[PDB]
């Protein structure tokens, strides 16, 4: 049990760490999206926003 | 870093402070007038923490400060906060500290004489700056312009105070100074929004307004009109993202707000407008000197940036003024921040030079000097 | 002193040419070229991932 | 898009019919 | 639209100076 | 040892499982995220290549 | 049982509901803005029990009900509970059907659109009342205490106006609209009652503390003063006896609650308080009109029943005020209910029949309406 | 869980019996993701359920009692207790804060203490306030397995700090003043 | 005490009128 522990200690702690990770890659990944989304809610907005206004010329 | 004793040059409003150096023709940085303080007692120990912070200092931790503006109605009443904004806008940023280089502050003609002498009082007390001179606004912009006549409108966030000037000259008689600015019209704005359901009362929710204004509002060509559609319908409104994630949609308020300029009376203001202001001034100067300033009229600091001022103040002079007469404004891209350029024009003038108020002739004769020496 | 304005604008639109195709095309190589790299990484990434839980599965059952 | 497009050419026109408009009219006065 | 904002100065200032010139090479008489 | 064994076993499940989850919210959160990444940056970046033809009048 | 279409006039606030009709000098009843509705599963079979009680219904049962209040800090939102309250109010208390008779609600004059719009579109599709006037609460206050011209000082439960009226006229851009009210005290005092020892947490505590504040609270004229004795000695304590029979003894808490109204920052809140609102409005319009304002400095609504209240603004507002010219407040006995008074008194002005918005103009133009025929 | 204990034929009021209950509840009990959902299965079969030993060799088999007790949590009235839960607790404290704050609230929601150690509940916690919360805005909780032992971390952090040594009441001030005095020298 | 609320009311009102013309009617001048 000692050993079935260690190795469910370690796939605790791996998976753990791992999800640690992963954890990270998403809130990484969320901080992307959000620079995925913003620049393109930005740059789709100021385009239209800048086409709305500059419409003469 | 600088080879030279330049002179260092701000524009300092009741809204923002522009900065950068003589000789350059944009500034290198900007701060807001703020100096921010902690509203809050502190529970946990060691995490820092000033007595106030200043600039864009006060605005990056303003969730729990409240922020106070040290300039109102375009003169210093705060000037302990001042010379804090000082250092920082001259020697954190611009890495320039005065004490080696002259300064050059700017004021409204009619701006009170206190104002233009504690200018020159701390510069020289407070930051040991070798020379000093306090600058007219219009004039700055004039020069930034490439004018050396025209009405200056100088309608930003504390006066509005419209001198015309020809051929250099200033024609003091003619002035229609207006207690009407930027400051109110975010006031406003705020008592429109609460109607509508999104009420600001504190000093976070007041950015937030300001934001909104500077992003989402116009004046209009034509305000009634626009008021009539945007009133009555979705297909005018636009919205806004709030702090929070939240949002506001804003209808006429959009352009009610901006609107002021024109129509004074929506914040119990005395006043027909930032346009017959405009008109009165070229009114009362001479006959032979209202054809330029009809031809020239100048458009300095902020809410000159609203969509549809340039094109609706050239058309509410039309219709003040005589027929066969041009009425022209003067409203490039560079619009309003020509102040700021003046100043670096005006302090790298040859013909300036001699215009300097050195530290010598202002410890014989103390900061009263300024009214002798700077105009 | 009109040759120094004449200068300015034939430095400024051999310019305005050179950026208009230097602005855009050094996103378009930059951004073409990446996104065709990471379309890549990400479809490998995928893979592999797929292929990891396969692997976990695997590890389970035995 | 098109308000672009055709309001650069209309003012681009406005400019150059008002430009040989000036010359001509200059040339008549 | 960057591009456009200085077109469209360029454009405007330009149309309108010459058709302020279109007026006035008339207007003058 | 069969009390921790069960508790990291059981923890072993739930963090290789919460790790499988987040391999899996994170690939089809990156998976969904690269096509806004790719299509976001693409739709606006053609947006803006067009928009130097766009004002080419 | 009444022998005349006079119109009936009620003031719906976030704390009490005051009613009556038109033309009396006091409402009729009054009672809690409350819906209660059981928080617990009934066992018993045969109980009657409703889903929901209303007003002194709602008090009545409380032991087992949670109970909620309709009105936010001044707007209608659960607008369903509020028609059970409007009916209670009318029926089961006035006797009144709105069907036979015009109705007057009332309003602050910054209070969000969406308010007055909700409360005509209820009386005139679900009480089908034949007329309906939203007034404003500051317009009432004035009214019932007899001035034109004047500071509204309406400080009750919901929110705190703040706003200068002069000659009959709005000076709106001096109103201050401010989030500190009788409401925050409430729950304020359970905070630092339970820094006593006496923790109070739920609905039936709430209402327990808001009972203990009406009658054991007061404000004092010198605050630290009244704040060093009450904090050395039990000569200041006062005690109160609660449903269940514990007691609770209070000493400085008697005041500090209250004192919230001169220091905001008690509860988190950027603010000056109550009297530095009033000053600003004032020190805001013309000087011809300041000299009127601050000699008629006007309470309504609760918390103006504080003792040392009338007197602790007074004091300040003159420590803040320019001297020569004489500073004072009007607190007449008629408080917290003198908004209802006004109310009578607007609904049966001759001057004001012509206000109504009759049930004709209402279905042809929808709710809306009262954005446009009210004021 | 000692009165659904006993709906399940298990009856603990001794000192005994709750100290029993207890250390079944930190043994045996979670939230999970989904109420509900979990209460149809647990509440259908057999293979939701867990047992525990007592301790005299004799055990107790429990069902949907293992998530119904911590579920208080986001359901009071289960107690007896109006509320609407943690969950609404937690977002009110972000939600009352200025609008510049509500944004570092939210993105720091802290797990401290006991019961944070219910299996689910950090992720629960964090879906409970996205709920609540304005969309767009990133809802995070701070969960290190360091859970329930922060405080006392915390403690060492701050007792043993430089910035800190000025804080402590001497055994001087103390006696002038009174034990009244840590209201004003702590904080 | 209501019958000293009201007096109070009222010999406050009726003294500080009395007071402020008191003081009106020298300050005049």
């Amino acid at each position: 049990l000692s050993d079935k522990l260690k190795e469910a200690e370690t796939r605790a702690e791996f998976a753990e760490r791992s999800v640690t990770k992963l954890e990270k890659s998403i809130d990484d990944l969320e901080d992307e999206l959000y620079a995925q989304k913003l620049k393109y809610k930005a740059i789709s907005e100021e385009l239209d926003h800048a086409l709305n206004d500059m419409t003469s010329i | 870093d600088e080879d030279e004793t330049t002179a260092l040059v701000c524009d300092n409003g009741s809204g923002l402070v522009k900065a950068g150096f003589a000789g350059d023709d944009a500034p290198r940085a900007v701060f807001p007038s703020i100096v921010g303080r902690p509203r809050h007692q502190g529970v946990m120990v060691g995490m820092g923490q000033k007595d106030s912070y200043v600039g864009d200092e006060a605005q990056s931790k303003r969730g729990i400060l409240t922020l106070k503006y040290p300039i109102e109605h375009g003169i210093i009443t705060n000037w302990d906060d001042m010379e804090k904004i000082w250092h920082h806008t001259f020697y954190n940023e611009l890495r320039v500290a005065p004490e080696e280089h002259p300064t050059l502050l700017t004021e409204a003609p009619l701006n009170p004489k206190a104002n233009r002498e504690k200018m020159t009082q701390i510069m020289f007390e407070t930051f040991n700056v070798p020379a000093m001179y306090v600058a007219i606004q219009a004039v700055l912009s004039l020069y930034a312009s490439g004018r050396t006549t025209g009405i200056v409108l100088d309608s930003g966030d504390g006066v509005t105070h419209n001198v015309p000037i020809y051929e250099g000259y200033a024609l003091p008689h003619a002035i229609m100074r207006l207690d009407l600015a930027g400051r109110d019209l975010t006031d406003y704005l705020m008592k429109i929004l609460t109607e509508r359901g999104y009420s600001f009362v504190t000093t976070a929710e007041r950015e937030i307004v300001r934001d909104i204004k500077e992003k989402l509002c116009y004046v209009a060509l034509d305000f009634e009109n626009e008021m009539a559609t945007a009133a009555s319908s979705s297909s005018l409104e636009k919205s806004y993202e709030l702090p929070d994630g939240q949002v506001i949609t804003i209808g006429n308020e959009r352009f009610r707000c901006p609107e002021t300029l024109f129509q004074p009376s929506f914040i119990g203001m005395e006043s027909a407008g930032i346009h017959e202001t405009t008109y009165n001034s070229i009114m009362k100067c001479d006959i032979d000197i209202r054809k330029d300033l009809y031809a020239n009229n100048v458009m300095s600091g902020g809410t000159t940036m609203y969509p549809g001022i340039a094109d609706r103040m050239q058309k509410e002079i039309t219709a003040l003024a005589p027929s066969t007469m041009k009425i022209k404004i003067i409203a490039p891209p560079e619009r309003k921040y020509s102040v700021w350029i003046g100043g670096s024009i005006l302090a790298s003038l040859s013909t300036f030079q001699q215009m300097w108020i050195t530290k010598q002739e202002y410890d014989e004769a103390g900061p009263s000097i300024v009214h002798r020496k700077c105009f | 002193f009109d040759d120094i304005h004449r200068k300015r604008m034939e430095k400024d639109l051999n310019e305005l040419q050179a950026l208009i195709e230097a602005h855009f095309e050094n996103r378009k190589k930059e951004e073409e070229e990446l996104v065709s790299l990471k379309d890549r990484i990400e479809r490998r990434r995928a893979e592999r991932a797929e292929q990891q839980r396969i692997r976990n599965e695997r590890e389970k059952e035995r | 898009m098109d308000a672009i497009k055709k309001k650069m050419q209309m003012l681009k026109l406005d400019k150059e019919n008002a430009l040989d408009r000036a010359e001509q009219a200059e040339a008549d006065k």
